[PDB]
């Protein structure tokens, strides 16, 4: 259910080589909050990969601490998938967390590396979140 | 190190 304390979800970005603005994945509910993958080009140059939590809510009282593994799937060999871990207290003023320079853009879009296929790149997030505060009283 | 997107 949506009250699950953890989950793994993915978001495949299409026409990746042409990405110019930030893209957001549909929500994946964990601890009954909407979590989303955020991808954006940073400085061509590098891939911005962030995890966002409850960004739409106009509430300023919520907070949820979570740890997560951010991974860019390598379709040819999952052991080659690249991932970084994060730990962060999400709240309205810091509703997303990740790396502006998660991977070199030239590496991810290199057709010989196994991360891109038909100009599509798959991102994955494994998030483990504690019970939230200031949401369900 | 990690951080926010903005």
């Amino acid at each position: 259910t949506s009250w699950r304390s953890e989950a793994t979800f993915q978001f495949t970005v299409e026409r990746f080589s042409r990405l110019s603005e930030s893209v957001l994945s549909p929500p994946c509910f964990v601890r009954n909050l909407p979590w989303k993958i955020m991808v954006m080009p940073r400085f061509q140059k590098s891939v911005g990969f962030f995890l966002q939590c409850n960004a739409e809510s106009d509430s300023t009282s919520w907070s949820c601490h979570a740890q997560a593994v951010l991974k860019i799937i390598n379709y040819r060999d999952d052991e080659k998938s690249f991932s970084r871990r994060i730990s962060h207290l999400f709240f309205h003023k810091e509703n997303d967390w990740g790396f502006s320079n998660f991977m070199a853009w030239s590496e991810v879009t290199d057709p010989e590396k196994g991360f891109i296929d038909d100009d599509k790149v798959t991102f994955e997030v494994f998030v483990q979140a504690d019970a939230p505060h200031g949401v369900a009283w | 190190e990690p951080g926010g997107s903005r």
